[PDB]
């Protein structure tokens, strides 16, 4: 089921608890938050403070805030106390160009990637009403493209154009509470490099990562037109399959045993896991172009309760067309 | 010759908390 | 109000005014200051969707009240029924003040205030401490640009130093004038008065400061990446080239649009370098960047390859092993344009209830002057 | 160098010698010879069919 919404590119899009409301952003320094009215899609509010290019959007449902981030070195936290949107400050502190931003499960911290080789992770301060952030710069080199978040709100992923998959720990004493141990590690410090993956000689770059809903399972695409998959609870294993078809723009798990794809060829692919580490190619789920979409895909995300029991699942991309895709 | 300010000393106001409020914003900018 | 809750600060210029209250982040209000009488007063944001159908008049310069009988029409649509609805009997007030701004001027603005208006409190500030007030910093040298002059002033614990304060006569209208007068070698014919306002979104939207002029001439001459077409209310499209990066370089090279002087980078050297000795690596550290004409791509990346290479053959002239040592750092954040707002939301906040900060409205019933 | 005697003349398609393959006859392209480019060419539609339009990326990224 495709819908167009315009001819311009869509960068980025984010869903609401209820799956009534979507954020977007057509390639330009605006966010457009439009709702259905029965079976119509009708743009609601609009939002307008940066002065650059929009790059990321994420909508934190329970406590219903949005984080936008985008390329004027800039990044808000917009949220409803009246009928209309207000903006709160955040301080990053980055000289280059964000280029993601992501939510956490407990949806009290904030991980932001910039091309400053840095990632910044943000959390609130009451006293004087604003955003504050830390840093995690050691072993990175080069710009992040790619975060995510472990299940237990500590250890966070990322890729970089360095051709390495890395895994850190984001441990903040002054919010949250301390962890358990992981097959990952025991000790875990604030910035400190728990595990590291990249070695494969002909490396490309890193362009997304994603965790299972086990946490213990880490699954990355490459731009060598390679996927992977890292187990960590029987050893610190590794899974690499090489497919024949263009590089792959975003990941996503669906269950423990099976992981679905997209990218540049405008059609989004099942893989399956085995226990035993091993990565097998399933089959397409699209079985002019002969293809819904007339262009690469960027974004892929899950309309269902996500990782416990997904069914449908949303993709959109640089064609201005959001599609929603159903396994039954 | 003249003190740091490169101006003569102003004795009314010599004659008659900011700065703890401000460290928390140095902190948290810098 | 009676806690206090009721304090407004505004930051009048000679481009946009800037309202709001205390204790917020953002200013509340923004809007140019424009009055106009048609070819019965336009005043504010209705001036500039329509200009070509209306004779305008900015009403300031720099600070200078140019007539005064216009900024009270202004203030009047500012503490008025549309913007702000303020009860004005019950409010306490912070302004800004330039620097080097004449006597008469600082105290017909306080006696005009207290008369026609009756409000309870007045304070009148200097930007340069405001805007280091809203960094955390005391002492720092303030880097401040606009649409009038392009001020460099130091400032020590929390007073200035207006010995040492130096100005530039270049500012965000020159640069759209020159603008103009280089697009007109094109084939594209734009008017001095009805058509200032068309060039300067060309401005905001396409210009940039380029950081090795080398590369930008090679990309210029043997590609095509450089021009980009802009849409016109009329329907025409217009296709802007290397004018990009010709226009803002009227601040690094001051005598492409006949101005006598060293240029921004070299004024800052000739600033640093005229203070005592000690207090010298006090302000190389800590230089702030304020003011809406210091946010053009790359102006953070050129003054310090400029301070470098100027403190590296001028100073310490060879010896490339010391440099090291010196640390020279620059502070911009993506927050630029508001700083002299902002510093005034946090004074106004610490200072709200103790009553020697506001100039009393029974002082001037009786004294006339003030010594704070 | 024994890609004259690839000239003379899928195969073992062991699935990671597809992508030497595809080295050698990218690297083979820089040298013609008035005969070996037409061998050369014939020879790459037919290998991009076993091994697909995935594989001139890793040619491509080789580095
Ligand atoms: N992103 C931008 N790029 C380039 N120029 C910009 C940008 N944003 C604003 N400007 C220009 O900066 C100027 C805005 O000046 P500003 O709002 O800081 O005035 P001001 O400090 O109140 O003025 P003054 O001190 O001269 O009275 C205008 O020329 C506007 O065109
Ligand atoms: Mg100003």
């Amino acid at each position: 089921s495709l819908h167009q919404f315009l001819l311009e590119p869509i960068t980025c899009h984010a869903w609401n608890r209820d799956r009534t409301q979507i954020a977007l952003s057509p390639n330009n320094h605006e966010v457009h938050i439009y709702k259905k009215n029965g079976g119509q899609w009708v743009k609601a509010h609009e939002l307008k403070e940066h002065n650059g290019h929009i790059t990321g959007i994420d909508w934190a449902p329970k406590s219903d805030r949005i984080v936008t981030c985008g390329a004027d070195r800039n990044a808000y936290v917009w949220s409803q106390k009246d009928g209309v949107w207000k903006p709160t400050l955040v301080i990053l502190r980055i000289n280059r160009a964000a280029t993601f931003v992501k939510w956490s499960p407990l949806e009290n911290k904030f991980a932001v990637g910039s091309g400053a080789r840095l990632i910044s992770v943000c959390y609130f301060e009451s006293e004087n009403d604003w955003w504050v952030s830390k840093h995690i710069k050691k072993p990175i080199r080069s710009t992040v493209l790619s975060l995510d978040w472990h299940p237990n709100n500590v250890l966070l992923a990322a890729g970089s154009c360095d051709f390495k998959c890395r895994v850190f720990s984001a441990y903040i004493k002054e919010v949250d509470e301390k962890p358990a141990s992981t097959p990952w590690g025991s000790k875990m410090p604030f910035g400190q490099l728990m595990s590291e993956f990249g070695g494969s000689g002909t490396g490309g770059w890193v362009h997304g990562v994603s965790f299972s809903a086990s946490g213990s399972r880490l699954a990355w695409v490459s731009h060598d037109s390679t996927v992977s998959v890292a187990d960590a609870s029987k050893s610190v294993q590794v899974s690499t399959l090489k497919t024949e078809f263009l590089p792959l723009l975003s990941v996503s798990f669906v269950s423990e045993n099976s992981v679905v794809a997209a990218g540049h060829d405008c059609c989004p692919m099942l893989f399956n896991y085995d226990d035993r580490g091993c990565l097998t190619f399933v089959s397409k789920l699209d079985i002019a172009l002969e293809t819904l979409h007339q262009n690469s895909i960027t974004q892929v995300s899950i309309y269902e309760v996500d990782k416990q029991d997904c069914r449908k699942f949303c993709t959109t991309g640089i064609d201005g067309a959001m599609t929603i895709w159903d396994f039954k | 010759q003249l003190p740091v300010t490169r101006t003569k000393i102003d004795w009314n106001k010599i004659l008659s908390a900011l700065m703890e409020v401000m460290q928390k914003r140095s902190k948290a900018i810098h | 109000d009676s806690q206090g809750r009721k304090v407004v600060v505004c930051d009048n210029g000679t481009g946009f005014v800037k309202c709001g209250y205390a204790g917020s982040n953002f200013p509340e209000h923004i809007f140019p200051a424009l009055v106009g009488r048609p070819i019965d007063l336009m005043v504010g944001d209705e001036a500039s969707e329509l200009r070509s159908m209306l004779e305008v008049n900015y009403p300031m310069e720099n600070g200078i009240v140019r007539n005064w009988d216009d900024m009270k029409h202004l203030w009047d649509y500012t503490f008025g029924p549309e913007k702000l609805n303020i009860d004005t009997r019950n409010c306490k007030i912070l302004l800004t003040e330039p620097p080097m701004n004449p006597t008469k001027n600082r105290e017909k603005i306080v006696e005009v205030m207290f008369e026609t208006y009756q409000f309870s409190g007045v304070y009148v500030a200097i930007q340069a401490v405001l805007t280091l007030y809203a960094q955390g910093l005391l002492t720092g040298v303030v880097v401040d640009s606009g649409d009038g002059v392009t001020h460099i002033c130091p400032v020590y614990e929390g007073f200035s130093l207006p010995h040492l304060t130096r100005r530039l006569d270049i500012a965000g209208r020159d640069i759209t004038r020159y603008l103009i007068k280089l697009l007109l070698l094109r084939g594209y014919a734009f008017n001095h008065s009805a058509d200032f306002e068309t060039v300067r979104m060309i401005k905001e939207k396409l210009c940039y400061v380029g950081y090795n002029i080398e590369q930008e001439q090679k990309l210029a001459l043997e590609t095509t990446v450089l021009v980009e077409s802009y849409t016109l209310p009329d329907g025409r499209i217009i296709k802007v080239g290397g004018e990009r990066f010709e226009a803002p370089e009227a601040l690094f090279q001051p005598h492409l649009i006949n101005v006598e002087g060293v240029g921004v980078a070299e004024l800052l050297f000739n600033t640093i370098q005229a203070a005592d000795i000690d207090t010298r690596s006090e302000f190389y550290k800590h230089i702030v960047l304020s003011g809406g004409s210091t946010m053009y791509p790359g102006l953070p990346s050129r003054l310090e390859r400029e301070l470098k290479q100027l403190y590296l053959e001028r100073v310490l002239k060879g010896d490339v092993e010391k440099l090291s040592k010196f640390k020279i750092r620059i502070e911009d954040p993506p927050r630029r344009k508001h700083m002299v707002f902002l510093g005034g939301a946090v004074l106004a906040d610490i200072m709200k209830d103790k009553d020697n900060f506001w100039m009393t409205r029974q002082e001037y019933q009786e004294k006339g002057v003030r010594v704070l | 160098i024994v890609l004259k005697v690839l000239i003379s003349f899928v195969q073992s398609l062991d699935k990671n010698g597809v992508d030497l393959l595809m080295k050698y006859i990218y690297k083979g392209f820089e040298s013609p010879s008035d005969n070996s480019s037409a061998v050369l060419l014939q020879w790459h539609e037919k290998a991009l069919a076993a091994g697909g339009v995935g594989s001139i990326v890793r040619v491509l990224t080789a580095r």
